[PDB]
RNA sequence: ACGAGAACACGUAUGCCGAAGUAUAUAAAU
RNA sequence: AUUUAUAUACUUCGGCUACGUGUUC
């Protein structure tokens, strides 16, 4: 038995409105009080889109039910089945260096874009202020790797880094057709927390 | 899937953030036609370094009610700020009662935003399919927003109501510059509306553009001056949306009539309600004699 | 504090809104108010910035030319006493204040407008 | 008390519900009085706090303002009589009566929800 | 020299499992 | 320089203290 850490950051390459706790603000820590990206979203986009990229039948699309390896990374036990999750998702926090950049470069942690809404043949306005995170701001995210069976290690490392890819080629949050959500990955690292399991031919784009 | 898209903005193209600027942070040079954005850190850090604050208060808090002295530059000239110090407290600067800011990011740097881009393209959508579920085929159609735009190629631009004879309108909106060329990614999630299927759309709503609306302005100086200049008989042929503000309403004769005199009843009751018992959007450069309209510019897909 | 309530019921007159304010005179004003109140949520301590309190005075400015622009401007700047609160703020230089005066104008802004023509 | 339910089965008119009011026309009225549930529910004694009092001040603010936007709002606002129940509420400090308070209006919400188009 | 006297209702195990705060509608007209 | 000010839909769905064990010598 042992533990693989997922370790690295998130950049915010245009808009991000996560807008959970809703003029139409943000989910935001209430410690410091900073804008975060809650793990249910990452989780969320991560099954839809993976899912979605291997097969999808409307039989399939019933009832939340999807092919054995989601079903295996991301964990179902439903079905009168054993299986638990084995990625654990956390939350994302505004990094630090980031803090020191807004802090010192005195950019505001947050936009406001204003939107409008133009009726058809009528061309009556009917106005909106939305809140959205910067571009540039990163985030530090955490997954956990538990190791059930020792020989699928390799073909789920090979799972999740294509998962990173196609959301890397996708938006995340909300609005996501209106331009905002697009995020990008970089300095992964890969290390074994708990166990004697080795973390070197593992690697993550 | 995913594509590249560039814009080249044939002409001024406003993206209206809401942003009124007032009779304040502005040089409005009427010898050499240059409008100088003040920084509000830096003026002020200025204003308290050399014990002007107070005095700059009471100029500015004592409102003359002279129009000759109702600006910035003469508040600033009062308290004898030398030309080599004021140019220095310039933010910005682009070649005015209010001045219409753009919408900029989080750094203020000016972008495209995915909404009045993929908002055009959806009313070009709309009129070639005639609403075709075009609703539904939304969530399917993915635009992201543009990449920054350097200050360089912003400037200042008059609205002009261009008719039959001209009249010119007393407020001044910012605009990015001519010949500008602008990227953004597109993303493809419906097959049916292809690439070339979105081009020929908007092509052809720019031809209906034309045949309806865009050939009843001749016999104008500024209009058989920007039509010919920007080569629309070709232009036919290429690529061509107008974005956001400052383009006309049709962006049969009878029924555009009665349509017309709907939404300036809606619009205008309030101020000139001389429509009830009854029009062109333009920029005329004094740099070139040159009159453009405001809007137009290329799309080429990749 | 509902006086302004009391004030805006005292001033319906025989009808008109301040003797010609209209909600939409108060665009500048309310969006320096909430600019103001984005910058100032965004702080952690009560103990105000310094350059929010430039910006404070800056809003002062603002004050002083709507009330040079419009006579009714000038009225509804004078009578409801925004210009002595203001003056109180800068001089105490406390958060929590200034988001009681935030809610202060608000309120003004929608009584008035439910109070219209 | 129920009276409640007997003034919604009186607001179904030949069918439309208080002549255009819908549930989401409620939203930001139910997510303030929630988020002022959540913030009292927390307190221990029923003497109400005095930020909680201005809380309520700015409750009767959004009651106002949405009475202001929509005429079915301030139909609904008006004929139930929100208004006094929240000046006595005021006048009263007391918790246990605006828990009360609460959940009359959360059965006026649950009601009309089931009693719709 | 009391139908009394000794006598722990006690010991092992959780609120878990899966679920994206979404999906639409250009800050416009003179 | 003159009118809007967030709008309608959904506001937790599915699946409901087991064993040693009670009594006496």
């Amino acid at each position: 038995y042992s533990k693989i850490k997922i370790s690295g950051t998130i950049e915010v390459v245009t808009g991000l409105h996560i807008g959970g706790g809703g003029d139409s603000p943000v989910v935001r820590d209430l410690q410091t009080k900073l804008p975060i990206i809650p793990g249910s979203s990452i989780k969320g986009k991560m099954r839809n889109l993976l899912a979605k990229h291997f097969g999808l039948k409307m039989k399939q699309e019933s009832h939340n039910q999807d092919d054995e390896r989601v079903l295996r990374l991301f964990g179902s036990s439903e079905k009168g089945n054993i299986q638990r999750a084995r990625l654990q998702i956390s939350d994302a926090f505004f990094s630090e260096k980031t803090k020191e950049h807004f802090a010192q470069n005195d950019i505001a942690y947050t936009e406001t874009k204003f939107e409008n809404t133009i009726n058809r043949l009528t061309a009556v306005a009917n106005p909106r202020q939305i809140e959205r995170v910067t571009r540039g701001s990163e985030f530090d995210f955490v997954f956990i790797y538990n190791v059930d069976e020792e020989s699928q290690v390799e073909d789920d490392f090979e799972n999740i880094e294509k998962a990173i890819h196609l959301l890397e080629n996708d938006y995340l949050g909300g609005g996501g057709t209106r331009g905002n959500g697009r995020i990008q990955f970089k300095d992964t690292n890969i290390e074994t927390v708990v166990g004697e399991y080795d973390s070197t031919n593992l690697k993550i784009k | 899937k995913n594509y590249e898209v560039v814009i080249k903005t044939l002409g001024p193209i406003h993206i209206g953030s809401g942003q009124v600027m007032k009779k304040q942070d502005y040089i409005y040079d009427f010898y050499n036609s240059k409008v100088y954005m003040i920084n509000g850190n830096k003026l002020v850090k200025f204003l308290k370094r050399k014990n002007l604050l107070y005095t700059y208060q009471n100029f500015l808090r004592y409102p003359p009610k002279n129009p000759r002295e109702n600006g910035l530059k003469d508040y600033l000239d009062a308290q004898n700020v030398k030309q080599s110090e004021w140019e220095a407290f310039v933010s910005y600067s682009e070649k005015l009662n209010d001045l219409h800011l753009m919408v900029r990011d989080g750094q203020n740097k000016v972008y495209l935003p995915g909404s009045s881009i993929k908002g055009a393209i959806k009313t070009t959508l709309v009129s070639k399919y005639n609403n075709e579920k075009n609703k539904d085929i939304y969530s399917k159609i993915k635009v992201s927003d543009s990449k920054p735009i350097d200050e360089s190629n912003l400037a200042i631009y008059q609205k002009i109501d261009i008719n039959k004879s001209e009249k010119s309108m007393p407020l001044y909106r910012e605009c990015i510059d001519v010949n500008t060329e602008i990227k953004f990614k597109l993303t493809i999630e419906d097959e049916i509306y292809s690439i070339n299927e979105i081009e020929q759309s908007i092509q052809d709503f720019y031809k209906n553009y034309y045949d309806k609306w865009l050939v009843g302005f001749k016999e104008t100086k500024g209009g058989r001056r920007f039509a010919l200049e920007g080569g629309i008989p070709d232009v036919l042929n290429q690529n061509i949306l107008f974005l956001g503000a400052g383009t006309g309403f049709v962006s049969n004769r009878k029924q555009a009539k009665q349509d017309s005199f709907e939404i300036l009843t809606k619009k205008f009751r309030g101020t000139y309600g001389k429509m009830k018992e009854i029009a062109l959007k333009g920029t005329t450069n004094q740099s070139r004699h040159t009159s453009y309209q405001q809007g137009m510019c290329k799309v080429s897909f990749q | 504090m509902t006086f302004a309530h009391e004030v805006v019921k005292s001033n319906v007159k025989n009808q008109v809104l301040f003797n010609g304010l209209t909600t939409s005179k108060l665009r500048n004003l309310m969006e320096q108010v909430n600019r103001l109140y984005t910058i100032a949520f965004n702080s952690n301590e009560d103990q105000l910035n310094e350059e929010f309190i430039d910006e404070l005075e800056y809003l002062k400015i603002k004050f002083y030319y709507e009330a040079g622009r419009e006579k009714s401007v000038d009225e509804f700047l004078k009578k409801t006493l925004m210009f002595p609160i203001i003056d109180r703020v800068i001089k105490k230089e406390s958060k929590k204040f200034f988001l009681d005066y935030c809610k202060y104008f608000e309120a003004l802004v929608a009584y008035a407008k439910y109070y219209q023509k």
